[PDB]
RNA sequence: AUUUCACUCAUAUUAAAUAAAAUAACUCCAAGUGGGCCAUUUUUGGUAAGCAGAACUGGCGAUGAGGGAUGCUCCUAACGC
RNA sequence: CCUAUUAGCUGGUUAUUUUCGAAAGAUCUCUCAGGAUCGCUGGAGUUGAUUAAUAUAAUUUUACCAGGUAGAGAUAAUGAU
RNA sequence: AUUUUAAAAUUAUUUGAAUUUUUCUUCUUAUAAUUUAAGUUGUUUCUAUACAGUACUUUCUUAACCCACUCGUCUUGAAAC
């Protein structure tokens, strides 16, 4: 026969029974497809900060180590 | 109601019975929970046939005591009593059921010389 | 090892004679500040220059309703006013935010202004205190100072004399007193409700609402 | 620690006294001056009252002035209502 | 004093002002007069005139002083005046009024039982305006003059009511209705 | 049975009386920046990255900036949980929020006010009051000042 | 009535005991049960609490793992609560004292080769009652297989989550869905 | 834009109030359910319906107790002895 | 005899106490007496908190937004009259 | 059986102190007690000077006051004509 078409009865109770969850909000956020030509500099950016650091903990490390 | 001997309490007697046990000849009046859909007793109608609960679970001071005041032991032969040589006032001492005349006479007679009651002490003679 | 207990027991007689000191300014400020309420009511009666007292800044409220058939947001408003059964009370600091929280449960309560014999009254015979941990809190009446010392001494309160001076006069510490306090569990009146349906405003008989000063015979008379 | 009967802390003296350290003083400054004999306060009333005769007629005072304006309250009310009244 | 026979009502007088703002510096103070049954009540009543007559509320009002005013003499006889003004179920009447009872406060409760059992109207659908001091000579009812007659008197066609303790059920024989 | 992308939008996407006619010229003068608070308007008279249905009115951060769009962080709440929205709009849709604008100035309050207080060596504190009770003081009021008010009857 | 979450019963969440019936590991949660009660300190309840961990919490620990985690403090003890297991992988090793459950007996043998020496609980309480000067560590809790199954559904967008397949070519969950040559992907 | 160094913005009542706020968050496995109905307020169709169809909250269902004589849904109030 | 064929349908489905405790929405479906999948629920476990504080909140306050329902109007436009 | 202790109060002192101005004025220097501390103890009878009764415990049978509709099931809703 005829069916109960719709109704949001109970709906909300039901999802304040586990509450209205929240999103997680991480600090960081994936840059897969933000602006491209400007994060690839960034990783530039990054890349020559650790090239130096590299060799120079090699070289303390081969100066302590004798 | 509830029964006070001395500071054993027992806060209900006149075991419950099974709903509808009485009226019915199959239904044999051992308790059992009634599922039910519109039992009347499931719904705790008033008037009729109460259910247990754990609210009236006794004192755990004084649960398993007897008016002896003290918990019951079953005993079946002699040096079975053994460990109530050093209990003789926290523990009374009942013969098994299945315990022949002789027998029963010989762990009368050392239970008494133990100096621990026994329960049915009339029994078989 | 012999010197823990006679260094344990001096430390009563210094702690002693403390408070025995911070009791008699207590007593003196007590004293002049009743001096200075009448003397400026006196002085306001001279000449038409008038003097009052504000919103008391702490009201007492007690819920009448039960936990059935009540809306979400009265319920929410009610368990963060920590007014959870059908007769209990709680002090609630008076401001814009708690006024304006409290004015949507104002048909499920009814509040006043609790005066100092009656907050007395409420905390000596009535003062039940969290004991516990964080979150353990395990209610306990007060029965003594010791507790309130441990949760609140170093926060200098220690006493309920301390404490009564400080939820009467709205003080500088009512996080850690009004938040100590369990929730007043209080019986029915003595002579009954008039109406817990209708308000205490209406010209008709009836409960809810702001009692103002008149909620001191309802507390004493439910105590 | 073992739960013990909660003492009543207004009416029993030794718990209410050991809760309120200050309260055998507060009450004992109570009770002498209930104990303050009948002669002292019959003798004083009078002198108290002329003392406070200036206060009951600062109060005349205050309060008469809320009779006047209630009265020319009135008197402007009905001044109003005559006027409107053709 | 008997509680059975008594009203609650006391004298207040509690001063204050509608609320000062930038926009208006100095608001004047203002000031009114009424009975209830007991004071949180007339300040409700009040705030709610000041809210139909003018424009402001609680939430615009404040004050800065409260007093009891008891009256000069409480055990006199007096003969004041109130009007009222109620509306029915299909309309909104008014009248003037002066009862006679010791003083003020209880000359308020005596009409609106008056009103209640003759109109039905309840006390919400009811309001008392400017309490005065009315004359002898001015009634127009029918029944206050002759409370001022220089000499009066009627019987006692009173119908006993004695206390519940001598109440008695079974009666030896059947009481008269004389007495004195 | 009709649920268009612009459905239900009669009046929330129609111009306002007075306020026809494209966007203003200094509006694209807008620096925004990542991170940036920002509320989400629809202006109907750009049809191209116009917001969505619910997004009206709304506000979120800018997780991504183009030439000419910018993506807002928005909050939607769903049955029993509320998710982030990545919404990319065109900048006339987008508007600088003023949600903490009323922070930024306390910000700016802190380093000329704290800043001197504690080398002072003064305990003052910065939280915000939100007022209730009216302190005691003294007032003084003339006796020609107090007018009065009564009630009125029926016409 | 009165209105509490769950009745106003507090709830905790996980073990409550040791569910082994390992008399020696029933004694070990003894030891360290007296031990975190009675010390304060937040090492031995901590060890307390990982001795009763279900085994896929203790999960193994390499000896080359275990050895980097130790490289920037070579005197101290490294104590964990799952098992050692030897790593081909690492061509040398030197010099570590190992406190462990379990120790594969390749594992150990190379550690008393290489000069350390394996301990037991019972030894780790018996002389460094309050942590002192001793790391803990744990292995990999989420790297085996069954956390590859979950997370969002296989077929969720970007969906990391491993299928049940019966078997990993190509006829095997590869067309409709996974590709966008058939329908859709992913 | 990122990084590293400096200085330092109540933190000894807490960058507004209140909060038996960690009884939280997350993960895994899985049950039952997926015919609903009623009350206040709003509302569509209908002359109307204890009619048909929707919105909010609360209930009945799944639930007894005191009251409404009586009553699945009203009022009070939810339940160990 | 295959065959104890199949049945989204009807009926039945066996000890106690304790603890937690629903849904009758939604999407798809030769779907409308069914099913799958979310949602609601139990159990298990870890990370946390246990530090009257942070995370947090069917709450309020302060600041700032967005709306075109009630109302109002035919003088402001259409449609009337 | 290594807090029914510390304090608190009270009594009898005592030392010094102070102030309300003192037979319940207040605080330790010291002593000895006591409970108002630090959840009920005491006295007298009876059972009773018996070995099971007319008493006490308990089971059962009858009343009496108040209450109480056949369960199981499908169902929104079953005591259901």
């Amino acid at each position: 026969a005829k069916s109960k078409n719709h109704t949001n009865h109970n709906q909300n109770r039901k999802a304040h029974k586990n509450g209205i969850k929240k999103p997680k909000k991480h600090k960081f956020m994936s840059r897969k497809g933000l602006d491209p030509n400007f994060f690839r500099n960034q990783k530039y950016c990054l890349k020559g900060i650790q090239k130096k650091k590299k060799e120079l903990k090699l070289k303390a490390k081969q100066e302590k180590n004798n | 109601a509830v029964k006070k001997v001395g500071k054993i309490i027992k806060k209900r007697t006149k075991k419950f019975t099974r709903f509808q046990s009485n009226r019915f000849m199959r239904v044999k009046p051992a308790w059992r929970k009634p599922r039910g859909i519109d039992c009347r007793v499931r719904r705790r109608y008033k008037g009729t046939n109460l259910m247990p609960s754990i609210g009236y679970g006794s004192n755990k001071k004084t649960k398993f005591l007897l008016p002896n005041n003290k918990y019951k032991y079953v005993v079946k032969n002699v040096k079975e009593m053994e460990p109530l040589i050093m209990n003789h006032t926290k523990y009374c001492v009942q013969i098994a059921h299945n315990v022949s005349s002789k027998k029963r006479k010989q762990i009368i007679e050392r239970a008494k010389q133990m100096n621990v009651s026994v329960i049915n002490a009339k029994a078989r003679l | 090892a012999a010197k823990k207990i006679k260094t344990l027991k001096l430390i009563n007689k210094k702690k002693r004679n403390d408070l025995r000191q911070r009791t008699l300014r207590y007593e003196e400020e007590y004293e002049s500040e009743r001096k200075k309420i009448i003397e400026l009511k006196r002085e306001a009666r001279k000449n038409n220059c008038f003097y009052r007292e504000a919103e008391k800044k702490v009201v007492f409220v007690i819920r009448l309703k039960g936990v059935n058939k009540l809306p979400p947001k009265v319920r929410s408003v009610f368990r963060l006013l920590r007014l959870l059964q059908v007769h209990n009370g709680v002090f609630v600091k008076v401001n814009k935010a708690t006024k304006e929280m409290l004015k949507i449960v104002e048909p499920y309560v009814t509040y006043g202004y609790p005066t100092l014999s009656t907050v007395r009254k409420l905390l000596y015979k009535r003062g039940y205190v969290r004991v516990g941990k964080v979150r353990r809190y395990a209610r306990k009446k007060i029965q003594d100072n010791a507790d309130i010392s441990k949760h609140l001494g170093k926060y200098n309160v220690h006493g309920i004399e301390d404490m009564v001076y400080q939820l009467y006069t709205c003080g500088p510490v009512f996080k850690k007193v009004n938040n100590f306090l369990w929730a007043f569990k209080l019986k029915p009146p003595r002579k009954g409700f008039k109406a817990k349906r209708h308000a205490f405003n209406e010209p008709r008989p009836g409960d809810w609402g702001n009692r103002e000063a008149h909620i001191n015979e309802l507390i004493n008379r439910m105590i | 620690k073992k739960r013990l009967q909660n003492k009543n802390s207004l009416t029993n003296f030794a718990v209410r006294c050991r809760l309120n350290p200050a309260y055998k003083l507060l009450r004992s400054l109570a009770v002498l001056r209930m104990r303050k004999s009948i002669l002292e306060k019959s003798k004083n009333k009078k002198e108290k009252r002329v003392q406070k005769q200036i206060q009951k007629k600062e109060l005349q005072k205050i309060n008469h002035d809320y009779y006047k304006g209630v009265a020319k309250a009135v008197k402007k009310k009905k001044k109003r209502e005559e006027k409107k009244a053709k | 004093i008997d509680n059975s026979l008594n009203t609650n009502i006391h004298q207040y007088h509690i001063v204050g002002r509608a609320i000062p703002t930038a926009k208006d510096k100095n608001p004047n103070v203002y000031r009114m007069c009424i009975f209830a049954k007991n004071d949180t009540n007339a300040k409700s009543r009040f705030w709610y005139f000041m809210k139909k007559i003018n424009k402001l509320k609680k939430s615009n009002g404040e004050l800065l002083a409260c007093e009891q005013i008891k009256e000069r003499f409480p055990l006199r006889v007096k003969n004041y005046g109130v009007l009222l003004r109620y509306d029915s179920r299909t309309g909104t009447h008014n009248m003037y009024k002066e009862f006679r009872d010791t003083t003020k406060e209880g000359a308020i409760a005596q009409l609106y039982s008056e009103m209640a059992g003759r109109h039905r109207a309840r006390a919400s659908s009811i309001n008392i305006i400017r309490i005065s001091e009315i004359s002898s000579s001015l009634v127009r009812r029918p029944h206050i003059k002759q409370l001022l007659k220089r000499r009066l008197r009627f019987p006692a066609l009173h119908l006993p009511t004695l206390q519940k303790e001598y109440r008695k059920k079974f009666a030896s024989k059947r009481p008269s209705t004389y007495r004195m | 049975k009709s649920r268009g992308k612009r459905s239900g939008t009669r009046y929330k996407f129609s111009k306002k009386f007075r306020k026809h006619g494209e966007c203003t010229a200094n509006k694209y003068l807008e620096k925004l920046n990542y991170g940036d608070y920002v509320d989400i308007v629809c202006d109907s008279t750009q049809q191209k990255g116009m917001p969505f249905n619910y997004y009206h009115g709304k506000t979120g951060k800018i997780f991504h900036i183009t030439k000419r769009g910018v993506g807002v962080l928005v909050n939607k709440r769903v049955k029993h949980r509320i998710e982030q929205k990545k919404v990319c709009v065109r900048i006339e849709h987008v508007r600088k929020s003023r949600c903490n604008e009323d922070f930024l100035l306390r910000k700016i309050k802190n380093a000329e006010l704290i800043k001197e207080a504690k080398l002072k060596n003064e305990h003052i504190n910065i939280k915000r009051k939100t007022e209730g009770p009216k302190p005691a003081a003294m007032i003084k009021v003339p006796p020609s000042k107090i007018i009065t008010i009564e009630p009125l009857p029926f016409y | 009535g009165i209105a509490l979450k769950n009745v106003g019963r507090i709830k905790k969440h996980g073990r409550k005991h040791l569910v082994s019936k390992n008399p020696y590991l029933r004694l070990l949660v003894k030891l360290y049960n007296f031990l975190a009660r009675r010390t304060n300190a937040n090492f031995n309840k901590i060890i307390a609490k990982r001795l009763i961990m279900p085994k896929r919490y203790r999960p193994p620990l390499s000896l080359s793992k275990l050895q980097y985690h130790m490289a920037n403090h070579p005197n101290d003890i490294a104590v964990v609560v799952g098992s050692i297991t030897d790593d081909k992988r690492l061509f040398s090793l030197k010099q570590l004292k190992v406190c462990a459950l379990r120790f594969t007996e390749t594992a150990r043998k190379r550690i008393e080769d290489a000069g350390g020496e394996c301990l037991t609980f019972d030894q780790l309480a018996l002389k460094y009652p309050t942590g002192k000067k001793c790391v803990l560590l744990r292995g990999p809790t989420k790297a085996r297989t069954a956390e590859k199954h979950f997370g969002k559904a296989p077929g969720k967008p970007k969906s990391k989550a491993r299928p049940y397949v019966r078997s990993k070519g190509r006829k095997f969950e590869k067309a409709r869905g996974r590709r966008k040559s058939r329908a859709y992907k992913k």
